[PDB]
């Protein structure tokens, strides 16, 4: 995640193993139950896309759901690209590039790039955009997996 | 399981049923107004005859602690 | 929560996973027992409304009680709005807006707004107002759930 | 508790959950056994009255003993008020008020007030006065609960 | 369970009963004066005949360690 | 349980008894001089005849390792 250091700057720090394991354990115990979404939300505080793929990729089991989510993440990403067209002409030397759906999904962007966008002024909340897609896709799952 | 399929047993305490209701209501994502409509309506309707009888005597305007204490012996 | 930093200012820091889990475990083990209220009170030290909804939303089970509480929180909030009317004329540029029942419940306010009110001089104790509603609603529950 | 910060001042910091739980677990396991008193004493290092009521209020079980203790705490408090009369005339603007039995028991005092008394120069050891009452009342219990 | 429903068994140690009493008293929220009234009154009243007899001999003014040591063999 | 009620069984090792003694002595709060008096007195007095006999042969001035090794076969 990207956290504030004592000095008063935003720097990246790694997520903790008993945080990781707590994510694992939630999924083990409460599967598709709604409490998973606030839980997720708390444990995703200050998290990167990269950390969010890590969390999704580290799941075991419920592979039908994991595939449905993936496909929701790509749909929501396809929709990001649709709604926000690429911008006019070449990229400025003085500036950094606008993200695509796949940069938001973490796929086409690097960590330093993910830190550029979030730490820069104005900052862009690429975590929160992926977060809604995850929560939206979580609703899809919850609604389906209701019996 | 659908919210319409939530019903109270003939020997099941209301309490255990009300828990089931707001769990399933917890997996419904509808507007609050619709969910208010579901609350006053469906809960009583799928409640068992013995408690159903009891709840009819509380009248309207009733709140959950009073419903929950009202159907306790049933 | 909003905690004091080493530098001598009040800054927000996130709540800890084994704090979260300790909240979960209390509820698992002691359900509606009275010891839950001092316990709550200690673990709610320096907590935001936002953190208090997080704690309530992360409950599993006892949904009749969770609904009774919600409805108590809204009643107590409706009562806040009744007792404290909105103030005369437009909001000053130099000042920040007075809270409503829903800002106290965390619903209509943002975190930065919740930090403005608490950190500002005079500070307003919107945590402690929600805390009484929670404790009051906890009494309602305890009294009902006595057998 | 009130602890010394790195900067070299005495500031309040909250007590830890696995400290809380260790207090709980001691009581669970060793009930009225004498080892409870040194144990208490260690875990009460630098503690406030407020934290001491928190610890007493968070007990479950042994309610006959908990009531006997309460009643000992009030007796010892009644005795504090007896032995130390209130002082002559009005309270000075330049000074802060002398404690009563109920301020020592934490009841009539606020935290900031509890920090004023302890951090101020000379400091007054209101923790250690309550601590003796707790230990004294612990002797009463231990002696009774011997079989 | 209500505070009036708290009573001492015919074989139940007083001690186990007094624990039950201040647990239920712990869930009563009444003024202190009323709770004092409950203490001196209801505790002895729902105490068993053998201990009840014992407690009558302590007279008034008695405190909990003396009541608790008084009904120990019973 | 009172300190006077602490006694050694007819088959109980002294050792297990001495442990019981300083545990109960650990719950006595009396002056050190009184607790010294209890040590030299009550311990031997409630000790069993076979070990009691043994301890009488150690004479006075004896210390706990020597008492504890003295009554080991008993």
């Amino acid at each position: 995640p990207i956290v504030q250091n004592l000095q008063g700057q935003m720097v990246h720090q790694a997520i903790s193993p008993r945080t990781l394991n707590a994510w694992v354990k939630v999924v083990e115990e409460k599967a598709f139950s709604p409490e998973v979404i606030p839980m997720f939300s708390a444990l995703s505080e200050g998290a990167t896309p990269q950390d969010l793929n890590t969390m999704l990729n580290t799941v075991g089991g419920h592979q039908a759901a994991m595939q449905m989510l993936k496909e929701t993440i790509n749909e929501e990403a396809a929709e990001w690209d649709r709604l926000h067209p690429v911008h006019a002409g070449p990229i400025a030397p003085g500036q950094m590039r606008e993200p695509r759906g796949s940069d938001i999904a973490g796929t086409t962007s690097t960590l330093q790039e993910q830190i550029g966008w979030m730490t820069h002024n104005p900052p862009i909340p690429v975590g929160e955009i992926y977060k809604r897609w995850i929560i939206l896709g979580l609703n899809k799952i919850v609604r389906m997996y209701s019996p | 399981t659908s919210i319409l399929d939530i019903r109270q047993g003939p020997k099941e305490p209301f309490r255990d049923y009300v828990d089931r209701f707001y769990k399933t209501l917890r997996a419904e994502q509808a507007s609050q107004e619709v969910k208010n409509w579901m609350t006053e309506t469906l809960l009583v309707q799928n409640a068992n005859p013995d408690c159903k009888t009891i709840l009819k005597a509380l009248g309207p305007g009733a709140t959950l602690e009073e419903m929950m204490t009202a159907c306790q012996g049933v």
